[PDB]
């Protein structure tokens, strides 16, 4: 039911924007970056991975991957809605510059929207494919 | 008329005994079937009696010290009076020097039995109100609640002090109107604090930074209360919010306990859900698991109940000891945890309001009655009352049942055999109104036995007052012993008094079994019959109804708890142990009126037989007012009818404190079930026959 | 120039009239011209001793001093999609590599040969080889997490004493004035916490009528009272925090809070930042006495007490390491009027790569000088650049090993300095030794690398590289001696010596450094003979010995000495020198031998005078540049022209007691002195206040405490000291 969001350019896996808060990130972060690497033009546009008490959820659009982690318990239904909101906003705002940048996190400032939107999904009072992540990796 | 008698004595002395004539012998005292008891209402209202602004006048004898009353034998010649309780003879006080026959002191006239004096000497303490607010509930619910509290603030005395404590995951004690910033002290609602701890952690008329005079603080508080927002902590999927209700309450108690101990104060708590983070925890934050049910408690599948109960029970006494009142207003769709918190308002004279949402006429209206005033613009409430009862040497007190605490005071008036809160001649009643009713159980160990009720309490005005009622009942005549006793019976008064003992035992665990062996006993000692001949059994007009009241009481929801939530059960009992005779009866045996073209409104039996299709019924369950429309009427004349019950309803649907829930249903409707369950072992007819078969047989 | 010997007993006027200049490594022309800037990186011995044996004979310390994040005038920024770094030791392809196979380059630190990639292409023309100082753009793998945003959490002590000092007011003012100038983009977050016996958090939501002070009184078990609005977005909440900065000073005017639970407060400050890390400014005014971290009072020494320092607890050291592990640095602002056990409090900043600031007996009305000082120091602090969650490593050619580090940071594994924050005013020093004889090479290099996150959320690496020659002759080791650098490295060493042993041992080791080196010199060559490079070695060491850090006989207080050592440990060589040996110029008769090149301004260049009252004059006025301040001492028999035309007074007697600064009068004389002063403070980024209060009787003649050549009742004169060394040298 918790957080971990990363947006990365599919081709090389160049990190575009992320968001994390702890008070480990370490492990699941590697996996996330493992996935980005593997993801290509032949990969599923919308998939769900199972990694124990955890569950990865992602979508891809215009060569950009929106990945999210959280306790499996979290609504898979709510997970993608969360990603969709990010997409449109992001594509609308930076969709056309993505294929030109080369620095890691050249959109850290997308940090704000991610978190203001992240909260609208992690509070019950405000209201595809599945594979063991261990595989794809 | 023994009835005019019962009537006038309750009207004048707000009391009603189980028997108005008592056993003059030891061989009858012991064989009393229904205990000598009184349903006592210390602060009942009446025809504007005269306040006595002069010291009451006490008896000169360390032990006795009763108050000068109409029973006292006077001697205007010698300016002397003999106490009726210990015969001790008294000298009149200086202010009574000019005492005369054709102009004597009020307390001596038989009319001023039951009279109230005022004691002015110390400078009265300002009243204290402490709002303790839950912030874990829906917005529409919180907005309603906020408005309701802002309203109560406009009614409060300019002198009164106010404090605000909001809570959710953490607990916040607000330091009022600190200019430019507005601050509060945050505490984890995860661990209890005594009050000595709390006192260290936190720091002409008196007032703290946390309790300020309404007149100086009302605009700030009104505004703060206006900005209050739901608990800032998110609530994840499938979880309940983290509500620290237990520590919030304890901090509230601690706050006052170290600021103003021993003076009228009102801790009004508002709950939007159960406590989900002990101490005082009621259930877990996993929605998967439901709050406990009576079934669950019976099958030992409710792990928080006892520990949670114990916590609020300790708090209840801490507050009751210090002399503070605990109010609980709980509104939500699920249960709140009343069963665990019941004692707080039960032991103190605190209120217990319950409903579905603060955003309703029900709560909003019930909440403002709390602050209803009298012919002087003052609250109909008293604080820190001390109830002390004086008896003739022949009478002893077994105990009391009602909102009170024992001041554990020893004296010959105390009986070995204790009932309810017993083993005392003094009880404390932290919060009371003109409705508060305690049951007092006595025991016997020319005529006339005497009991004196002395109630000291803090008035809304701030004035200290002493209410005094001295009643006197005839000692049975040796040559007419049981015949008189039988004549002096108050079937209603006794039914409620017998019910008090039953529920008290139930709430403090068969009980129906004890209730029956006494019904059967009473039936045999005062009934009429031929042994082994059921048909022969009859009962005086004096006892005829006791059986029915019993029928209803043993099938009521006061003893048959399942099919109700523990919270609903604790709520019902709470109110029944406070009410006066009349209301008590309405609870146990709802009144039912019939409305049809064929004759004006008429009261009819609580029997299925009374549910006519071409008739509109009005059922008054003290807790709910229900109107029924038989199949036919379910569709200027037809109107007068359709609204005849609606009109009468409004009237009572206001005087009553806990506004009763209103209901409009009809044959077929789902809500019709409430009528069908109060109507009708099995039915009364069968119940009666079985009672007769046992009445006429062996004793 | 000169390979000449000097007799310190005859010269006695050795100090030069113009600024001293750092030595020039004896390197081929082409190499030297690409060498790193000495202001950024430098060595105590420009001529590295080929063997430890040779190094030991010289009796001079080997080590480097660096100012790695200093504000540069022009910085090359390589955006290389690939960073060229030797495959063995990971050294950055620098200007001193050795290009051979014009597609293969030999690492100048571990000699491995590397294959230049088909991206680096004339590969020797590439920028990374033409600049000793250069900034790279770190790739996706040079960060453990998304670049953290800029987070500023201010922590004010609002006790009774604190309220009486009136510091809170100007701090809030400074902040208001510089809100827009804080390093950072739209991701910036700002916070606030006040405290006394309890911790005071402050929530800031646009939906509420005013901020909310959330108090946690549970001193023994702190926690964060809310999850969303304590650390707020500065951009979005500009208005909200501005009111709080205007409201804060007024919230405690009538306080009775005599105690301060700085310990618990810092723990709360820590929990609140743990999640993102950033900068924690802490403003404390008195000894901590409530709750964990409480310190006992100590009785201040006197000129009498001998040399009989260390932390009285480790709480602040542990807490610092905790902050450090969360990318949280702590800056200490102590404005205490009494002992506060800074020897302990300093640890919070020393081990978290922060910095401590000291304003002794600060008062809004009473101490005008501390006030203006704090003002200008806060100006710098608030508007200077900053790097976040960074680390630095110092590499140096096989054979040379670094063994001791000096500065504010946390040393993980040897070489890998943890820097929760990296400021442009921090200085570092290192001590090395020859682990393996340098017979192979004739050149060795040093490369420091700063990996950090910018205020604009970009991971960068700043790299400096230093190349020096190796020699095998004692005389050569001496010919390259950098007297100031050695002085600096010795100071740091002396500070550690104290904490480890005592002030006495510290002072002795210092004195022993001059003796053992000049003695070693003599054994290899009547009066006191030293090589040209060391003619100022006894003078600077003596100055060091009289400084408030190691001086003894003085009436100096506890925290003063500690703060003096804190500065030695954290400041760049330049300011150590400016502080220890202030530059003294006569200024009541400036002229035209100046640098009147600066188009329209002239700017006199008066000669530097040696620190002795034998140089002052009651007929003139003298200005002393102590680096951080510029005390202007006036003479009693001072000239009239200087009084009216420069001071704006008619006679000595009416020269306003505390004079915070000179007036700008329409006089050619004023224009001249104002020109000299402005040129001095333009040579630094930390605007130094200037007070003339130094009268011949203002009871602020601590101007004299800097005349380190004269003798004092409890300290030797420069001449005595020379006499004492010569007696030891040829014992
Ligand atoms: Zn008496
Ligand atoms: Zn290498």
């Amino acid at each position: 039911m918790v957080l971990l969001t990363m947006i990365a350019r599919v081709a090389d896996g160049l990190p575009l924007a992320a968001s994390m808060q702890e008070d480990d990130l370490q492990q699941y972060q590697s996996q996330a970056k493992q996935l980005f690497r593997k993801l290509n033009e032949q990969s599923p546009t919308r998939c769900t991975l199972e990694a124990g008490a955890m569950t990865f959820h992602y979508i891809i659009e215009q060569g950009v991957c929106y990945l999210v982690l959280c306790e499996a318990a979290f609504p898979k239904k709510l997970a993608f809605a969360y990603l969709e909101d990010l997409h449109s906003e992001f594509d609308e705002q930076h969709g056309k510059k993505v294929p030109t940048v080369s620095r890691p996190y050249s959109f850290i400032e997308f940090d704000t929207f991610i978190q203001k939107t992240k909260k609208l999904y992690i509070d019950s009072r405000a209201r595809i494919m599945v594979a063991n992540i261990e595989e794809v990796l | 008329t023994y009835l005019e008698f019962i009537q006038q004595n309750e009207e004048r002395d707000g009391v009603r005994f189980s028997w108005n004539v008592w056993p003059s012998s030891r061989l009858e005292a012991t064989r009393m079937v229904v205990p000598v008891a009184a349903l006592f209402t210390p602060l009942k209202e009446r025809p504007d009696l005269p306040p006595i602004q002069y010291e009451p006048v006490l008896c000169s004898r360390t032990t006795c010290r009763a108050v000068l009353n109409p029973l006292c034998q006077v001697d205007y010649r010698a300016k002397l009076w003999a106490c009726n309780f210990c015969y001790q003879r008294n000298q009149f006080p200086p202010s009574y020097a000019g005492i005369s026959e054709l102009n004597q002191p009020a307390e001596l006239l038989p009319q001023f039995s039951s009279i109230e004096y005022v004691v002015l000497r110390g400078p009265q303490m300002p009243l204290i109100f402490l709002y303790v607010v839950d912030t874990c509930m829906e917005d529409e619910d919180l907005q309603a609640l906020k408005e309701s509290m802002q309203m109560s603030l406009s009614l409060l005395p300019p002198t009164a002090l106010v404090g605000l404590i909001t809570f959710g995951r953490m607990v916040q004690v607000h330091e009022l109107g600190c200019e430019g910033i507005s601050k509060s002290y945050v505490f984890r609602g995860t661990k209890d604090l005594s009050a000595k701890q709390l006192q260290e952690m936190l720091g002409p008329p008196p007032s703290n930074r946390f309790l300020q005079p309404v007149q100086k603080i009302d605009m700030n508080l009104t505004d703060l209360l206006g900005e209050l927002q739901r608990d800032p902590w998110p609530v994840p999927q499938g979880k309940r919010p983290l509500r620290s209700s237990g520590v919030a309450l304890s901090i509230a108690v601690g706050l006052l306990e170290c600021t103003f101990p021993n003076t009228g104060a009102r801790i009004m708590m508002f709950i939007g859900g159960p406590a989900t983070q002990g101490p005082g925890m009621v259930v877990g934050d996993e929605l998967k698991t439901p709050i406990r049910s009576w079934h669950d408690i019976d099958k030992d599948n409710a792990k928080y109940v006892k520990k949670g109960t114990k916590h609020f029970e300790a708090l209840a006494n801490r507050a009751a000891t210090t002399g503070h009142v605990i109010d609980i207003y709980a509104c939500a769709l699920d249960q709140t945890g009343l069963l665990e918190m019941k004692c707080c308002p039960n032991l103190t004279g605190g209120y217990m309001v319950m409903g579905d949402s603060f955003n309703t006429s029900l709560f909003k209206q019930t909440f403002q009655r709390v602050f209803t005033k009298d012919m002087h613009g003052q609250f109909k409430m008293g604080f820190g009352g001390t109830l002390e009862i004086k008896t003739s040497r022949e009478i002893k007190i077994s105990g009391a049942i009602g909102p009170c605490v024992s001041l554990n005071s020893k004296g010959p008036c105390v009986s070995e055999n204790e009932i309810g809160t017993g083993g005392t001649c003094q009880w404390k009643i932290c919060g009371l109104s003109p409705t508060t009713t305690l049951a007092i159980y006595f025991e016997v160990v020319g005529g006339r036995g005497a009991i004196q009720f002395v109630t000291q309490y803090q008035h809304s005005s701030g004035q200290r007052r002493i209410r005094v009622t001295t009643i006197a009942r005839n000692w049975a005549d040796a040559q007419t012993q049981i015949q008189n006793i039988a004549a002096s019976f108050d079937q209603e008064a006794a039914a409620i008094l017998m019910a008090r003992l039953a529920i008290y035992r139930a709430e403090t665990e068969d009980v129906l079994r004890w209730l029956d062996r006494q019904l059967i006993r009473l039936c045999q000692k005062f009934g009429e019959y031929h042994k082994d001949d059921p048909s022969s059994f009859r009962f005086s007009e004096t006892f005829s109804l006791y059986p029915q009241f019993m029928f209803h009481l043993r099938r009521s929801s006061f003893l048959q708890v399942f099919n109700n939530s523990p919270d609903e059960s604790s709520y019902y009992r709470h109110h029944f142990m406070r009410q006066d005779l009349t209301q008590s009866l309405i609870m146990i045996q709802p009144i039912l009126y019939a409305y049809s073209f064929s004759g004006p409104p008429e009261p009819v039996l609580l029997d299925s037989s009374s549910i006519l299709a071409d008739r509109i019924l009005l059922m008054d369950t003290f807790f709910q007012i229900l109107i029924y429309h038989g199949e036919t009427i379910a569709q200027e004349n037809f109107r007068h009818l359709l609204q005849a019950p609606v009109d009468d309803a409004q009237e009572i649907l206001h005087s009553r404190f806990p506004m009763p829930r209103y209901i409009d249903t009809e044959h077929g409707g789902s809500q019709a079930r409430f009528l069908l369950s109060k109507v009708n072992d099995v039915s009364l007819q069968v119940f009666m026959d079985h009672l007769k078969k046992l009445a006429v047989s062996s004793a | 120039e000169g390979l000449r010997v000097v007799n310190l007993l005859q010269e006695r006027n050795m100090l030069p009239s113009t600024p001293l200049k750092p030595p020039v490594p004896n390197l081929h022309e082409d190499i030297q011209k690409l060498n790193c800037n000495p202001e950024l990186f430098r060595c105590t011995l420009t001529s590295i001793p080929q063997t430890q044996a040779l190094l030991n004979k010289a009796k001079l310390p080997l080590g480097l001093l660096l100012h790695p994040f200093k504000d540069l005038v022009q910085l090359p920024v390589v955006t290389s999609s690939t960073i060229v770094r030797c495959r063995s030791c990971r050294t950055y392809i620098n200007p001193f590599v050795s290009f051979l196979d014009q597609r293969r380059w030999k690492c100048n630190l571990c000699y491995r040969v590397n294959d230049v990639p088909e991206e680096f292409l004339e590969p020797h023309r590439r920028p990374e080889v033409q600049n000793a100082t250069i900034e790279f753009m770190a790739p996706s793998e040079y960060m453990l997490r998304p670049p953290q945003p800029p987070v500023y959490l201010f922590v004010f002590d609002v006790s009774h004493n604190a309220v009486e000092t009136g510091y809170l007011n100007s701090v809030c003012q400074s902040l208001l004035d510089n809100l827009d100038l804080l390093p950072g983009n739209t991701r910036t977050k700002i916070g606030f916490i006040t405290f006394d016996s309890t911790i005071h958090f402050y929530g800031l939501q646009e939906s509420l009528s005013q901020p909310q002070m959330l108090i946690v009184s549970d001193i023994e078990d702190v926690f964060i009272p809310m999850p969303e609005n304590l650390l707020v977005n500065l951009n979005e909440s500009k208005e909200l925090v501005q009111d709080l900065l205007k409201t804060l000073p007024q919230m405690f005017t009538k306080t009775l809070e005599t105690q301060s639970a700085l310990g618990p407060a810092l723990q709360a400050a820590f929990k609140l930042m743990s999640p993102t890390g950033g900068r924690m400014s802490v403003f404390q005014t008195q000894l901590p006495t409530l709750g964990v971290g409480a310190l006992k009072p100590r009785e201040e020494p006197n000129h009498r007490s001998s040399a009989k320092m260390t932390p009285s607890t480790d709480f602040y050291k542990k807490l610092a390491l905790d902050c450090s592990g969360q990318q949280v640095a702590v800056d200490l602002f102590l404005l205490s009027g009494q002992y506060s056990d800074l020897a302990s409090l300093g640890c919070i900043s020393r081990y978290s790569a922060g910095s401590v600031y000291y304003y002794p007996s600060y008062h809004h009305q009473h101490n005008p000088v501390q006030v203006q000082k704090l003002q200008k120091e806060l100006q710098r602090y608030l508007t200077r650049k900053i790097g976040f969650e960074a680390v630095m490593r110092i590499r140096c050619t096989k054979g040379l090993s670094i063994h001791t580090f000096h500065g504010n940071f946390f040393v993980r594994s040897t070489d890998l300095l943890s820097l929760p924050n990296v400021n442009p005013d921090a200085g570092y020093a290192v001590q090395m030794s020859v682990e393996e004889s340098l017979t192979d090479t004739q050149l060795v290099s040093f490369q420091s690398a700063l990996l950090y996150t910018s205020s604009k959320g970009e991971r960068r690496i700043r790299v400096h590289t230093l190349c020096l020659p190796v020699v095998s002759t004692l005389n050569d080791v001496f010919l390259g001696a950098d007297v100031q650098a050695i002085s600096g490295l010795l100071a740091n060493m002396a500070v550690d010596r104290s904490m480890t042993a005592s002030l006495s041992d510290a002072r002795d080791a210092l004195v022993n450094a001059v003796i053992d080196s000049l003695s070693a010199y003599r054994s290899s060559v009547p009066g006191l003979m030293v090589p040209f490079s060391l003619r100022l070695f006894p003078l600077f060491v003596l100055a060091l010995l009289k400084q408030k850090s190691f001086q003894t006989g003085t009436n100096a207080r506890l925290d003063e000495r500690i703060f003096a050592m804190c500065q030695v440990k954290n400041q760049p060589l330049v300011y150590l020198m400016l502080t220890t040996h202030p530059s003294l110029y006569r200024v009541d008769n400036l002229s035209d031998e100046g640098a009147l090149n600066i188009s329209d301004r002239t700017i006199p260049q008066p000669p530097i005078l040696q620190l002795s009252v034998e140089k002052l004059s009651r007929d003139g006025a003298f200005l002393m540049d102590a680096g951080s301040v510029l005390m202007l001492w006036v003479g009693k028999n001072c000239t009239q022209n200087f009084l009216s035309q420069v001071l704006g007074v008619q006679n000595y007697a009416s020269i306003p007691q505390p004079m915070t600064d000179l007036p700008e009068l329409d006089t050619p004389e004023s224009a001249r002195i104002i020109a000299f002063i402005s040129w001095l403070r333009e040579q630094r980024p930390f605007f130094p206040i200037l007070y003339v209060i130094r009268d011949e009787s203002p009871m602020k003649a601590n101007f004299l405490q800097n005349m380190i050549e004269d003798r004092t009742e409890s300290a030797l004169s420069y001449y005595e000291f020379l006499l004492h060394i010569q007696q030891q040298v040829n014992k």
